[PDB]
């Protein structure tokens, strides 16, 4: 045993390299509230990862003639004026690989579960283009939620996007976590064509709630194939804006390798708030509801990467279950409607129905799955062909 | 369920004991390993052996 | 099965803790050995030489209108001052600084002269009726050339006139053959300002009268008997027109401008101790090879690096400091 | 001569050029991103001249990886797209780069994406009905051949399903060219449309241009114009009947709004750009047909916040001959296609065009549904038995009419499983005349639900 | 060396420091106000680095009399507050300066009020129920021992009365330590709580921290962090079980919004600071319990304009295990403790935690109340008479349930005179099971006002 | 004082042809044209 | 510390002062109220609210 413990450190020490390279530096000339302006860095790329002294990473979003406005992805408390900022020479990217299964990771991929480092296979940039119209195939494989209402009325297929939208305490997280747990039987087959890997992205959730979700997954045996990208409330707006993209990248790595993924985003509404915070701190002029003009391009850029790849690209998939918290049962708000128009179907969980006894509280009338029968087995397609319209009537 | 939980708890306790003893032994070995590890690390940092 | 997985995870965690302890002890002992070894001057110079050998194998802020106008004004200045003696260059510099001060105070005149127009005749008339009877002929010609052309912002006119004023003293030094002395002695001013942050922050004439700032300067910095006169005049002129920029940064930029006028590029080098003359020449040669220009090397020797050299030129830095090596070793542990 | 990137802010990039070589507005500039993972040639479109030789440009591709000071070259011409019979049967992106066969159109004739709309002299109103086979559309909002049609609807009320159904109903029985413009919509819908058109052997007559929502704002602004340029080539240079489906045209204005604040424009109304009406008019008036050469344009429109008073839909309503207003209320009631019979309108619903028989039935249906809408307030609280006998009978007729306006659509087989149906216009008129006169008042309500015509209505009634 | 004030914008002060001695964020700076009437040692907290060696700081004491150019000395460490058992039984302000005797706590251990929240690995989900003794709380919103609890409401709904009631129910018999944080609430209520705790002999077990209304936004937002630092010290170093009452935590976000407006940060949706979520989380994430050491936090929350959709309540909802919404409607009926049974919720109201009987009764009560709310639309106009008989019976027992959830609290004695009552969980479950089953439909509704118990219910019924 | 007089003379000094310094979105800024 | 809500509806009906009971309340009061006044007014608020 001791041989391996000695050998790991010995190999690290031997591999240690004294190589030096012409790194280029800038200087922070302004900092506070998660945003730092860095004078210098003439060759910094847009959305490049900048390295601040305390191992703190930021992303260069604004590139003016004077300064580079960067969002600090981490603890900005130690970012003083005059500190050196080195450019990573790498566009915004996160590590990806099979090592991320059963782990809880920051939006930057570095683990926060307290276990060891994650042996990433490679690094994937968060802003690779989504599969084009010619790189996809129709969503035909069912993703069994295990909930009769969803699988019968608004079926979720492998590769399509089902927005779970509702007010507080309606059952959105319950539905998503049940979906994740229901994939254990498929996972145990050992067949990549049936295994469904999961990435539960938590945004602006108190750490104990993420712990509750992780405990539920563990007791259900789901952490064996589930990753949690946790951007808990405490972390600055940068992590809460980056977490869906980190989860989407981790899922996309598997997707492009011929494996099926299931991404949950609890809550895309908290991502929009974080992006609003970053933009207002960068002093972008806001649009409606004080949100940045391109919040739609945020949620679309995220969700449109969930796709069923064609056979020429390995035939993988990524199923997205974004979660949206509507204030006061108003599905006609701005962000809710944006996400509805971006997604392939919606499950509207209404508090009134939840109290009436309808658990989970799917408002059959508003809910819909545009894949429909294509995301159901023939048996359920036959016995439940018109169930949703019948219930709405 | 209760029987399996009790058996699992007993197995965890037995591991926490025996594995802790194993870790103590491995730590004793690592204590001797530290000198060579640090020497080689310093040699790499400086360069030119030493 | 879950309990089996949990005990396996506990074993992995214990392995992690043992590896972390081993690595922490190893890195701490390695840091101790490194500090002990590099402490000897012979080893320090050996590390410097090894780093040098390893290296051996390895108007920007002005927009289009202001950039072209400054280029044209510099061309006119080069044409004119080429035939002027040191006294003539000095007169040019003082008159340019005086008109720059007047423009700084008289904001309305500055805006009137700097506001772009199709025809420059009204601007030339305004300049002549106000300055033609107060300054020399060459200075008036330079001011006419500056004002006649178009600037992006009003402040750019002050920037251009001040740049010409600085170039006046620079060419006065060049004809006097004092280029090396002024460069090194301005670097000495830069060091002095850096070592006295309160003084540098206090020379801001934006907050107080320029006369008081230059009086403080003379009492503190250029009043010392050993200062080169040209450098003292340069820095006094710069501070009297400082316009809120930090005096230390202004002086560093002034020295960089001087060396650029010579043609070279200055690289700030930090080392554990002053290198040998052979080390100096090797560093200069390798840096010139890397950057394709004659590099002037200034040593900020400090013991904190605890070893090899660190170099900063422009936006680029070479980091061979043993402190950086220790940081990399400590942070890279599994 | 070449420019130099000075400032990058999301999709907007400022380029500084020499004094004598500032690119004209709407010209296409080329920059290079050399980072390995995101390496590409980035197409910028000049949107403003800031002075001091600075231009400000929208990026047709993501600016991630772009570096300050990187060279920018001027193409000397606006973004150009391939045109010709060659574009039919292929899939293009907003820049004219073919997707299913890269490099296909690089040798075709290229037309500038920007061009003025046809002069007022060439315009002539269109008054020919386009029978489609849907009961609601054919009865209440007859579509105009050669005119402009729109499918308004909130978020996720069936705009894509309905536009696919109308593609199936019009293009599949239509001999001319068709063009589809996937402006900022779901890529899965576009892929399904492409597969469907390939399987139905209609792709060879269809040219598809996709700028779907994964693309940055510039591509969403200009994909509509690219597809529309292909459309006007088919119109003016070949005199051929053309269908121009756009899904979704609101995304053009939305992309304009996303870059509105970065371009230095003050926001207007609810966060929209000040130039909303100007830009959307410039785009829409190009879609019009000119005498002797017809473009049957069918453009879905998104209603943000499910609010029909939002500036974008309100300003779009003026550019349309026929308007099918989808609503979430009808959708929740289960009446798919979810058309709002009352809020929807068509300019060809004139007794001088569709005939007095069609007009009378349409107006009677509208009156019955409006009275039912008024009575829904009383019914929910006071009850049904407290109404007048005439009003009670009218409520029965109205419920049956609402449920008969529903139809089993061909593209909605996935929603219901059952195959679609085509209801001839005369059969629709007769059926709704009878409904308004009460000859089907004795049948149960469900007999009319998702049923495509009178024969199917009788079959369902006998089944129940 | 020391700095120099360069700008003063209300309670926000810009200070210029030498080129290399700029203080870190959240460092404590000291300036002197020398004007005789109000001279003081102004304390500033560094909030931003503006560049040019300027730092923008939030004043703890009101910046009145402060002159441009006064010396500012940095302490080199963040605002620190005393910690230890010595703090128990005393009243402190935001900066740790004791109020009942000003010299106290100077020699005690001092802890920085800014600290990272406990690592995710140390968090566990708390699920043990905390039997308060209130029927509504113990039935529908079962509070969590070691979890975060909230008392939402507008003006005059009973938040502070509930806070003091739960001090009586929980703190009075608590085995560990208590902390109370007066954040932007009345000084009169702070003094009243001080005397109440002194009389109840609970003062010796509790540490009081007050940042009350009259103070500037700086202390009005850092007082919560000071109280949380004392609570954290009791949680971690002493291993005591800690209670943490916070009245009112919305004032933290309100002071944050004021400071954001003064710091030049652009406003958010309804004028709040853009970092509302971040600034709220950096506090709430610290109030968490960890694996072996518990911190039961109860926080009053203001809902401005009775708007539960305001960004502050909307943000603070995500950081709660048990939430008790207080509504104006329930308050007007006289149904103190004013709880809306439908909006309020708890995370431990799961059959696996509270039991099958408790969960079943709670769900049935919620169903009856939801049906009553749905029938309000008809009840308002036509009254109870026009409903169906099943719905009539449901509404009758719904009124009785709504009134039985009312209780006579001890804190209500000072208002009503009638002494408070405690109802154990078993009795509450039995009583509400009987109510739902209809075993009390014959008793008058007046009998269930503020009654607290089955036996006392029978007593009042006999009285009537 | 004399500075103000010189500025007064310069301002009172003012076909007239201007130059487009800024254009975009239907608005063009025209330097010059003092008598417009 | 308590509000006396004067309703316009009561004001127009001749009820002057228009103190709307129930909604109107005093919190710091009750303690500060002479004993006789408290004894006579204890039931008055309940009576008017009913
Ligand atoms: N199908 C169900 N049957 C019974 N109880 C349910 C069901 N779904 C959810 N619940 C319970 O209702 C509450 C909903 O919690 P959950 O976290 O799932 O909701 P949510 O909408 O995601 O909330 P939030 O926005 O607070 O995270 C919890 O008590 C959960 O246990
Ligand atoms: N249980 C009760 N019995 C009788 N009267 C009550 C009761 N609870 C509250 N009240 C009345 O309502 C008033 C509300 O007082 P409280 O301090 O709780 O208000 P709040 O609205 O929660 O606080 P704030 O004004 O700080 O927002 C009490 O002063 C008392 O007048
Ligand atoms: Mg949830
Ligand atoms: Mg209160």
């Amino acid at each position: 045993s001791a041989a391996d413990i000695e050998g790991a450190i010995e190999d690290y020490v031997s591999s240690f390299s004294a190589d030096t390279e012409r790194e280029e530096i800038g200087t922070v000339i302004d900092a506070g509230d998660g945003i730092a302006h860095v004078e210098g860095l003439p060759s910094v790329m847009t959305q490049e990862l900048l390295e601040f002294p305390g191992g703190v990473l930021g992303v260069a979003l604004n590139l003016d003639e004077h300064s580079v406005g960067a969002v600090i992805l981490g603890e900005f408390e130690k970012i003083e004026e005059g500190q050196q900022v080195k450019r990573t020479g790498e566009v915004l990217s996160v590590p990806v690989g099979d090592a991320f299964l059963g782990r809880v990771v920051n939006p930057l991929g570095q683990p926060i579960d307290g276990q060891g480092d994650i042996a990433a296979e490679t690094r994937r940039a968060l802003e690779l283009q989504a599969p084009s119209v010619v790189q996809r195939q129709s969503v035909s494989e069912p993703l069994q939620t295990g909930i009769k209402a969803i699988d019968a009325m608004t079926p979720i297929g492998r590769g399509q996007r089902q927005l779970i939208i509702g007010d507080r305490k309606t059952g959105k997280t319950a539905v998503c976590v049940d979906t994740i747990l229901n994939q254990r039987e498929a996972w145990l087959t050992g067949d990549p064509k049936q295994q469904v890997r999961c990435v539960y992205v938590a945004i602006g959730q108190k750490g104990t709630t993420i712990a509750s979700v992780k405990r539920a997954l563990e007791e259900g045996g789901a952490m064996e194939y589930t990753t949690i990208v946790a951007a808990p409330a405490s972390d600055a707006a940068g992590f809460k804006w980056l977490a869906p993209y980190t989860g989407s990248a981790i899922g996309q790595h598997w997707m492009y390798n011929g494996k099926h993924v299931l991404i949950v985003f609890d809550d895309l509404s908290k991502q929009a708030d974080a992006y609003r915070a970053i933009s207002l701190l960068l002093r972008r002029p806001p649009g409606r509801e004080a949100f940045p003009g391109d919040v739609f391009y945020l949620h679309s850029r995220l969700l449109e990467r969930c796709a069923k790849l064609s056979d020429e690209l390995g035939g993988g998939s990524m199923t997205g279950l974004p979660i949206i918290e509507t204030k006061a049962n108003d599905i006609s708000a701005f962000i809710p409607t944006n996400v509805i128009s971006i997604t392939d179907g919606q499950c509207f969980l209404e508090s009134d129905l939840f109290n009436q006894g309808v658990r989970p509280a799917i408002n059959v009338g508003v809910s819909v799955s545009r894949v429909g029968g294509a995301a159901q087995i023939k048996a359920m397609k036959e016995v439940a062909g018109s169930l949703r319209l019948d219930l709405s009537q | 369920r209760a029987q399996a939980s009790g058996e699992v708890a007993q197995t965890l306790t037995q591991a926490d004991q025996q594995l802790s003893a194993q870790g103590d032994q491995v730590r004793s070995g690592l204590e001797s390993s530290v000198d060579g590890l640090s020497a080689k690390l310093a040699s790499r940092i400086l360069g030119v052996d030493v | 099965a879950q309990g089996a997985q949990q005990i396996q995870l506990m074993r992995q965690q214990l392995i992690r803790q043992l590896r972390t302890g081993l690595g922490a002890e190893a890195v701490n002992k390695a840091a101790e050995i490194v500090r002990a070894h590099v402490a000897d001057p012979q080893a320090q110079s050996a590390t410097v030489d090894r780093f040098l050998s390893e290296l051996e194998q390895m108007t920007s802020r002005l927009r289009a209108a202001s950039r072209q106008s400054l280029a044209a004004l510099v061309e006119k200045f080069d044409s004119v001052a080429g035939g002027l003696d040191a006294d003539g260059l000095t007169n040019l510099a003082d008159e340019l600084a005086s008109v720059a001060k007047l423009l700084l105070s008289e904001t309305a005149l500055n805006k009137h002269l700097a506001e772009p127009t199709d025809d420059s005749a009204p601007k030339v008339r305004l300049l002549e009726r106000l300055l033609s009877d107060k300054v020399s002929a060459t200075t008036l010609d330079l001011l006419r050339t500056a004002v006649s052309n178009r600037w992006s912002t009003e402040s750019n006119l002050i920037d251009a006139v001040e740049h010409t004023a600085r170039l006046a003293l620079l060419k006065r030094a060049e004809i006097a053959g004092e280029v090396d002395e002024v460069e090194e002695q301005l670097f000495r001013f830069g060091r002095v300002l850096d070592a006295e942050p309160r003084l540098s922050a206090l020379l801001s004439d934006y907050t107080t009268p320029a006369e008081g700032r230059v009086a403080l300067l003379d009492k503190a910095l250029t009043g010392r008997p050993g200062v080169n006169q040209t450098a003292a005049a340069l820095l006094s002129q710069t501070v009297g027109l400082l316009r809120g920029e930090r005096a230390d940064e202004a002086v560093i930029d002034l020295a960089e401008l001087a060396v650029s006028r010579r043609g070279e590029v200055v690289a700030h080098v930090s080392a554990a101790a002053e290198l040998s003359d052979a080390q100096r020449t090797r560093l200069t040669e390798v840096l010139s090879r890397i950057y394709g220009r004659p590099v002037s090397v200034q040593l900020h020797v400090d013991p904190e690096l605890l070893g090899g050299l660190s170099i900063t030129v422009g936006d680029e830095v070479i980091d061979g400091s043993i402190a950086s090596r220790l940081a990399a070793a400590q942070t890279g542990l599994p | 001569t070449a420019g130099r990137v000075v400032r990058i802010t999301g999709p907007v990039v400022d380029v500084e050029f020499p004094r004598g070589s500032v690119p004209e507005l709407f010209n296409a500039l080329h920059a290079e991103i050399t980072f390995g993972a995101l390496a590409k040639t980035l197409t910028l479109e000049v949107a403003q001249h800031l002075g001091d030789s600075l231009v400000r440009c929208i990026s047709m591709q993501p600016t991630d990886g772009l570096v300050r000071g990187v060279e920018v070259t001027d193409t000397g011409a606006s973004i150009s797209v391939p045109v010709g019979d060659g574009v039919k049967g292929h899939v293009f992106n907003a820049l004219g780069d073919c997707l299913d066969d890269p490099g296909y159109g690089k040798d075709f004739e290229h037309w500038s994406i920007h061009r003025k709309p046809p002069a007022f002299s060439d315009l002539e109103p269109r008054t020919e009905m386009l029978e489609t086979g849907l009961k609601v559309v054919d009865l209440l909002t007859p579509y105009v051949r050669g005119g402009k049609i729109a499918l308004f609807g909130g978020a996720g009320v069936g705009k894509t399903v309905l536009i696919q159904e109308m593609i199936n109903r019009i293009a599949r029985n239509f001999g001319g060219t068709s063009v589809f413009a996937g402006v900022g919509e779901r890529t899965r819908e576009g892929n399904d449309l492409w597969v469907e058109l390939a399987d139905a052997n209609v792709l060879k007559d269809t040219a598809l241009v996709f700028g779907q929502m994964d693309e940055p704002p510039g591509t969403r602004m200009r994909v509509a114009l690219s597809a529309l340029t292909m459309a006007e080539f088919f119109r003016d240079e070949q005199g051929q009947d053309v269908l121009l489906f756009i899904d979704n045209i609101f995304r053009f204005t939305q992309a304009g709004s996303e870059v509105s604040t970065l371009l230095g424009r003050m926001p207007s109304a609810v966060g929209y750009q000040p130039t909303l009406a100007d830009e959307m008019g410039e785009l829409q008036e190009r879609i019009t047909s000119t005498r002797g050469r017809s473009i049957t344009s069918m453009q879905a429109v998104y209603v943000p916040a499910d609010d029909y008073t939002d500036p974008a839909p309100a300003t779009t309503f003026a550019h349309l001959d026929a308007t099918t207003e989808l609503s979430r209320a009808v959708f929740s009631k289960g009446i798919f296609p979810a058309v709002d019979p009352l809020a929807s309108s068509s300019t060809i619903l004139d007794p001088a065009i569709v005939g007095d028989e069609h007009y009378r039935v349409a107006q009677e249906v509208i009156r019955i549904l409006q009275r039912y809408k008024d009575l829904q307030d009383i019914i929910a609280i006071l009850g049904i038995d407290e109404l007048s006998e005439e009003d009670k009978q009218l409520v029965n007729r109205a419920r049956r009419i609402e449920r008969f306006l529903s139809q089993n659509m061909m593209a909605a087989e996935q929603f219901t499983g059952q195959p679609g149906s085509t209801v001839p216009l005369k059969e629709t008129i007769e059926a709704f005349d009878k409904l308004t006169k009460g000859e089907f008042d004795h049948l149960p309500e469900q007999a009319f639900f998702l049923i495509g015509g009178l024969d199917d209505l009788a079959k369902k009634a006998e089944s129940l």
